[PDB]
């Protein structure tokens, strides 16, 4: 018996909407587990997101199960999409993200 | 004290547009997703459109997608929703709503309503219903109006008491016509003026009307 | 209609425990935090419950908020008189489309075992202005009377009248008992041709009845 990803900390999910300072570093966290261990990896506005084109790039961690983007500016304002995956199911939450002038 | 003052609600031709505002303070503005939120009359709560603090994300109900826009002007506090090809199902009480970083609303506004209809305004007639121990009523019929709603005080509001305003009849012609009344003992007659002061704003229309024993 | 669901209505009898469930899925009860509203008639939504099981300052204990899987469960201990209200489930949904919020179709919650009360009723006749505008309009006002189903039948004379009668659905007034009305249009030839019109409000089985005369 394989099992399909859940989050583990749920608790830790439930502040969606983000609004942040310019200049600060926003932490996305969606911690999952599964059987086979699940893959992690992130939509911004339904697009696969590696950071290739903001400014300083992010941080993946499979470790954490989190996004990381330090000095957030205005073009990293929108909806970011943590998909969580095995050969067995799928989960997928969305974290809402503004910076303020 | 939080505050959300909608204004900009009333009557529009299916088709036709209107802009929804919604003035904010006692908080800073440009922090908060503010949302908007419709309830057609007797109707559930149903989810309309959501806008960031800065105006930068947009989200939208599939319903109104492609004929709202959703948009925030922060130097001036307020918000907007832009209606565009609008349809009867449309017509609702519309509340602007301040999220929280949870999602959910913390703070509501008092709701403005739209009606999308091919009717046009039409202002009510209002008539004196005459009284005659016994119990007395007298009052005013407040008939064939549309859009709603319709106020009614009496003496300006210095009378409260034995005042009963009752909801209106929607009639199979479209228009409302509503009643309201005062209970006074019959030997009262002839001791009080009784003046009904009914507003119906969608019409621009004031009515006084003084009531009194029939001959 | 709504993409939660909750049953139409819920009854209890006072200083009992009641529970509205809504059910979801996996995208928004499964994953987000579910929240409740509370709804007084010609009022906003009230918070009730955020965050699956919070409760705002102000909320007492007696509504809990839970929920397991992708369903969620309000539940009222200590039924009051005064919980009666539309109550609302509400979440963000993160579907295919992208986030959304997304509402119950709302829970009518009627609290039981208040006292059975009689109707008053008065009749009023057509107002001499109204006479004179070529209209005619017999209005009866139904009031104060547990619980909130009545038949309304009117009689030219001494036989039934079914043409041109308009009856609001009977609605609850500040002091918890219900309240309605219905209009008689007639032209200004038939209130005058006839002996007299009668306003019949059966209650219960009790049948209150009220006369008008053109006389």
């Amino acid at each position: 018996p394989q099992q399909a990803p859940y989050w583990t900390h749920p608790q830790r999910m439930e502040k969606k909407l983000h609004a942040v300072p310019a200049g600060n570093t926003v932490k996305f966290r969606c911690p999952a587990a599964g059987n086979p261990t699940p893959t992690i990896r992130w939509l911004k506005d339904g697009q696969a997101f590696h950071g290739e084109n903001r400014i300083g790039g992010i941080r993946l961690r499979h470790q954490h199960w989190s996004l990381v983007m330090e000095s957030v500016v205005p073009s990293d304002r929108g909806t970011y999409t943590c998909l969580v995956e095995n050969a067995v199911g799928s989960i997928r939450y969305n974290y809402l993200l503004d910076v303020l002038e | 004290e939080v505050q959300l003052l909608e204004s900009g609600g009333g009557l529009v031709q299916p088709g036709g547009s209107l802009r929804l505002s919604c003035a904010a303070s006692g908080f800073t503005f440009s922090d908060y997703y503010m949302s908007w939120i419709r309830q057609a009359p007797g109707k559930g709560l149903e989810w309309v459109s959501t806008i960031s603090g800065s105006g930068g994300s947009t989200y939208y109900a599939d319903s109104v997608k492609g004929r709202f826009t959703i948009s925030r002007d922060n130097s001036k506090n307020t918000l907007y929703l832009q209606m565009n090809s609008l349809r009867a199902e449309d017509t609702a009480v519309y509340y602007c709503a301040r999220l929280t970083a949870y999602g959910h609303v913390d703070s509501w506004g008092q709701g403005t309503l739209v009606t999308v209809s091919s009717a046009s305004t039409k202002g009510p007639s209002v008539f004196p219903l005459a009284p005659s121990g016994g119990t007395a009523a007298l009052g005013c019929l407040v008939k064939d109006y549309f859009p709603e709603p319709v106020t009614v005080s009496w003496n300006s509001g210095a009378l409260t008491s034995g005042v009963h305003t009752f909801p209106a009849v929607l009639q199979s012609s479209g228009l409302y016509s509503l009643s309201s009344v005062v209970t006074v003992p019959s030997s009262s007659l002839g001791t009080q003026t009784y003046i009904c002061n009914v507003n119906h704003k969608p019409s621009n229309t004031k009515v006084d009307k003084r009531v009194e024993p029939k001959s | 209609q709504s993409v939660l669901t909750q049953p139409p209505s819920a009854s209890g009898t006072p200083g009992q425990r009641v529970t509205i469930s809504c059910s979801g899925s996996s995208s928004n009860i499964g994953t987000n935090t579910v929240n409740w509203y509370q709804q007084l008639p010609g009022t906003a939504p009230k918070l009730l419950i955020y965050r699956n099981y919070q409760r705002p300052s102000g909320v007492p204990d007696r509504f809990s908020g839970s929920k397991s899987g992708t369903s969620a469960s309000l539940a009222i201990s200590g039924l009051r008189s005064e919980d009666e209200a539309d109550y609302y489930c509400a979440a963000w949904d993160d579907s295919l489309s992208g986030p959304h919020v997304v509402f119950g179709g709302g829970t009518k919650l009627t609290v039981l075992g208040q006292p059975k009360a009689a109707p008053s009723v008065t009749l009023f006749p057509p107002s001499s202005e109204e006479l004179q505008a070529n209209k005619a309009t017999l209005v009866c006002l139904i009031s104060d009377f547990y619980p909130g189903a009545v038949t309304v039948a009117w009689k030219a004379d001494s036989s039934p009248v079914k043409a041109g009668v308009e009856t609001t659905t009977p609605s609850k007034q500040s002091n918890n008992k219900y309240a309605a009305s219905s209009y008689l249009s007639l032209t200004p030839e038939q209130w005058k041709s006839h002996r007299s019109y009668s306003c019949q409000v059966t209650h219960e089985g009790s049948t209150v009845e009220k006369t008008v005369a053109p006389t």
